């Protein structure tokens, strides 16, 4: 039956 | 701008935001919950113009606009105008970034869930303010007209929340909750003066029309007997001047309006009016309580500034209410004004310093973290 | 370590004054673009040359 902070985030910490 | 970082108070409703600082007696801005967009073409080149308006922006240049509201009865449900409006709040007229001070925004106990989370999702990750808490707008009411117990109808533009607290503590089960608000007396105004030759169907003519109720409409403490007068003659009529230059006068309509606040019907609405929910509220709490909520309605939130409304909420109570008891309403200068003046008194108190929610613990468990710990 | 730590924090630091000077800079630009719009409302009526051929034939 079977985003904005993210990018932000990666610029910061990288 | 401020010596200490102290949180800033932003009383978010469905009608205006009232803002400014936690500590200050006053707002320092108010805004009307608006976006405001163009519904015309633009024929003209290097007008400027913008895609989209903010508050008294789009209020001031609302002739070509369409407004929209992102907070319905008492509910965001567009975050995004939000953002814009706090960015505006914050950053236009308090001159303020949230990123340096905590922010205390506010809501009804029964608000459905998604207000609080969104609220809490916007100022921690557009703002990145250090920390949150949100209100309840009893209890910002409570601490502005000093009481730890009583009754706190709040018909504001939203909905009326009507809850009694006791010693500081919810009595949830007594919550006489209606959904029947200014915003609906507003409607039922535009309706009713399209009925005089007046017709107002457009954002322009809806705005005016909110203009008239503020100034000229009332509830009075006998509606019969004030309609018989209002309705037989013109010496109860009072005229109003439109933007451009029109002159509407409004007779009986002028309180026909508001009295839907006591008969709901008038409007389709099937409820027993205000007075009688406020009455319930104080019946349904222990026969201990009841006392104590008789000797204080406490009455907050938007309408309590219409001519007539301290005098017959208490009128209206006091006649379902037991003999040889004493029942009676605080209705203070205060009244709407209380829900931002509790948040700079709630903001500022000590003891508050253990609710409000650090831009640490919001990490950790996303936004849903208000629903662990504002209330 | 001490260091590496420093470095670590100390990186997000400088970024983040650079994302601050950043937002000061974009600030600049919006507002001084609606100044812009503001002085240019003053300005531009007048960047033109005038009263040229109307006499020298």
């Amino acid at each position: 039956q079977n985003g904005k902070r993210q990018t932000e985030r990666e610029k910061k910490k990288k | 701008d401020e010596d200490e970082t102290t949180a800033l108070v932003c009383d978010n409703g469905s009608g205006l935001v009232k803002a400014g600082f936690a500590g200050d007696d006053a707002p320092r801005a108010v805004f009307p919950s608006i976006v405001g967009r163009p519904r015309h073409q633009g024929v003209m080149v290097g007008m400027g113009q913008k895609d989209s308006y903010v508050g008294d922006e789009a209020q001031s240049k609302r002739g070509i606009l369409t407004l929209k509201y992102p907070i319905e009865h008492g509910i965001i449900t567009n975050w995004d105008d939000m953002e814009k409006i706090w960015h505006h709040t914050f950053y236009n007229e308090l001159r303020v970034a949230p990123e340096e001070h905590p922010t205390l925004l506010t809501e009804a106990p029964l608000n459905p869930k998604a207000n609080r989370e969104k609220m809490t999702q916007i100022m921690f990750e557009t703002f990145n303010v250090p920390a949150m808490y949100v209100a309840i707008q009893a209890v910002l009411s409570l601490y502005a007209s000093g009481r730890t117990t009583g009754i706190v109808l709040d018909s504001g533009d939203g909905v009326t929340h009507n809850v009694p607290i006791y010693e500081g503590y919810a009595l949830p089960h007594a919550i006489m909750r209606l959904d029947l608000a200014g915003r609906d007396l507003t409607d039922y105004l535009m309706k009713i003066l399209t009925e005089r030759g007046y017709s107002f169907v457009t954002t322009a003519e809806r705005e005016i029309v909110r203009d008239i109720k503020e100034k000229l409409c009332y509830v009075a403490l006998d509606f019969e007997n004030e309609m018989a007068t209002a309705a037989s003659s013109s010496s109860l009529e009072k005229s109003y001047e439109l933007p451009d230059g029109q002159v509407i006068t409004i007779g009986n309509e002028r309180f026909r309006c508001p009295e839907t606040l006591f008969q709901p019907s008038f409007i389709g609405m099937e409820s027993a009016g205000i007075h009688e929910t406020t009455y319930n509220s104080i019946m349904k709490c222990d026969i201990d309580i009841r006392k104590d909520l008789y000797a204080n309605n406490v009455m907050s939130g938007g309408t309590t500034m219409y001519p007539g409304i301290a005098d017959r909420m208490q009128k209206e109570i006091t006649a379902l209410a037991p003999s040889t008891m004493k029942i009676k309403i605080i209705a203070p200068p205060e009244r709407k004004y209380s829900v931002w003046i509790g948040g700079s008194i709630l903001a500022s108190l000590s003891t508050f310093q253990q609710m409000w929610i650090t831009k640490q613990e919001y990490d950790e468990a996303g936004p849903s973290i208000v629903h662990r710990k504002c209330f | 370590r001490q260091l590496h730590a420093r470095v670590d924090k100390v990186d997000e630091e400088r970024y983040d004054i650079e994302a601050k000077v950043t937002k000061n800079i974009t600030e600049i630009a919006d507002l001084t673009q609606k100044i812009f719009d503001l002085r240019g409302k003053f300005k531009r009526p007048t960047l033109r040359r005038v009263r040229i051929s109307a006499d020298a034939m």
